[PDB]
């Protein structure tokens, strides 16, 4: 079976919200 | 000059297969200890960090620290010409905004070599804290690759549950539901095949299958993969490279 | 309630791939004798009959007769998830709209559970007359697929001409003609290799290659296939399911 | 040499015309 | 009456695979000497010439010189109805509107005969200067095809430089620059593996990789290939169909 | 895994017509 490429979920939060410069 | 000569060219190919569909342009931080890359993906969702330690090349010479802005797509394109058994040298010239790649075959009668245009790029760098994670699953890479792929027909997110018994991958959608139960395999030596749960506590987090599925493009880099988790902390999906370093992706859960 | 365990799960998968192309929605008749499908294609042209008799399963339990309404594509999608060596078990409630599938690895390491929705559907049955065929050709499945595939290229329809000392397949179209001549030979040692013509009369029939090409999607169920023929009478293409049952395909010939 | 998907010929009759519903 | 029986039927499929893509149609000129075909590509750039000498057939009879107007796709389509393993007979009567091919298996159990409709072609010959060439390189066919493949990633055109020690393929464009260096080999083993160059004078010439890539579709016809160039003179890429003839492609360099 | 990037014709490409004469 091949990847059925899904949408980015609406709840998805960016990595820059847990990691600081 | 920077000159770095890796017997196992394939590593390099494999690595660019992994990131190419994830990051358009990346900064390759060369120093004497080795090569590190850190970048968010295009949509600023996941994060990728690469470490190939100098120890891990047949030859590694670094005159000075370097920051090479490389269009990954085009770097990938060149590595694709590279043969699998090929001995690959990466060479850089101090003045240059030019990355040279050199492929020599085990044939020993053909020698390819290319040059590519480096660019000036801005490096913003997220600090990633050392940590201890509630669960840390060690499974084989392919199995994981399959699991994410199959579930992606089922719905848009996966759920990963751990206890000490095993780990349950679940999803549901307009179609129906799936639960995939891996029971633990630590007792057998199972160097490749084994599943291990070093749980410090249970966990139950929800990940975007779309992004796990980009991450699984690293599969050919290693027979196993590791997921480190804890609530509301992002996931570390880690692929070792053999004594050389690792390719970790970081990805945030629901809430 | 109903529960059917099948060691060679492969068999369900093969079936669906064969089927999905022909019709999207089909009604599955579960009774203690076995699993049964009968449905026309979405064009209302050919007729497909699937029989998976209960003794082919390591475990069959059926209390009440049931009619599950299944969308074949979903069931296919869910099925693909199943590993090749995996053992598939079908389980369902009575008077309840859901179907459950369990997939067990051969290593016994992992186990997957999918809960597919059923659907509302009523399908007309046709009464298949059992009857007597002037010619009956038994030949390799592979070879049949190839012949159609290739005459596919020549013209719209194949004429199958049955005669005692072999069968002939032929077409005409813009490119030209083609006659493929397979000699009857009973000689060979493995008997899936054979061509065989239990004939009571010669027969020459013209069939749509659009549809034979849909039927040869059951090809990887059986290394052999059987065409039963009679003048002005639906052809029966039949693929034996390893002593568990049959997949049979019905198609009317010209005039 | 792959399958060429031919169309359904103007003459094709439905299997309806050979069996009894239902 | 023309009739030629070719034990290695595969030769005839291979030629077509190589040509269908470059040439829509062409006159196959037949003489007792053999089958010879010459034609320019649909876009009038390159020249392909084919030669199957009678000597090379297990049966050959031409009575009368006929020129057969053939749609290479249509002929490809029909040849794909023949097994690799199959023996292939071509028949054609005088002033034919049709050419007939026949395919016989390892068992002769299956026999296929097709009739491909011909066409009329207003095509007149081009005279081929016999020449001595500045440089003649000979090398694996695959290795050539690989080079013209890899460098097609790099840019529109390839630069072939010829020297006594070795020959060198280079390209460039938006991506960057690349060079492939093939040193001549001492060997002797193996001939297939070999590279060998004949330098009268050195060459440095530039050609489209669009067309080279089209030509290397002849690759399965021979395990080695043969480049013939001189400055300002059209290149000859040559594949030897063993013990019969050759397929030569001729291509214009830059200015 | 490399495919063939199939390329455009250089504007500078001259046809074999201009190097060989009709028979």
């Amino acid at each position: 079976n091949p990847v059925c490429v899904r949408p980015t979920p609406k709840w998805q939060k960016g990595i820059g919200e847990f990691f600081r410069l | 000059m920077f000159e770095a000569r890796l017997v196992q060219g394939s590593i390099l190919k494999k690595v660019l297969e992994a990131l190419k569909d994830l990051i358009n342009e990346a900064c390759w931080d060369i120093s004497s200890s080795g090569v590190n890359l850190q970048s968010m993906d295009s949509s600023h969702v996941s994060l990728v960090q690469l470490t190939l330690r100098s120890e891990g090349f047949d030859t590694y010479r670094c005159d000075r620290n370097l920051a090479m802005g490389v269009n990954l797509t085009s770097m990938s394109k060149i590595l694709k010409c590279a043969g699998n058994e090929d001995i690959i040298t990466l060479r850089a010239e101090d003045n240059a905004d030019t990355l040279a790649l050199v492929f020599e075959a085990p044939n020993q009668e053909k020698v390819s070599d290319y040059e590519m245009k480096l660019m000036d790029l801005d490096v913003e760098q997220l600090g990633i804290p050392e940590q201890e994670y509630s669960c840390v699953v060690k499974m084989p890479s392919g199995e994981f690759a399959r699991i994410c792929r199959d579930l992606s027909h089922i719905g848009d997110a996966v759920v990963i549950s751990c206890a000490k018994d095993g780990v349950k991958f679940s999803a549901s959608g307009e179609l129906g539901n799936g639960n995939i139960k891996l029971s633990q395999t630590s007792n057998v030596d199972k160097e490749e095949e084994a599943v291990t749960i070093e749980m410090n506590e249970p966990v139950q987090l929800t990940f975007a299958l779309r992004y796990l599925n980009f991450f699984t493009k690293a599969t050919p880099l290693s027979s196993t993969v590791t997921l480190s988790m804890s609530a509301d902390v992002p996931l570390v999906v880690e692929y070792k490279i053999a004594d050389m370093g690792h390719l970790k992706y970081y990805l945030a859960p629901k809430i």
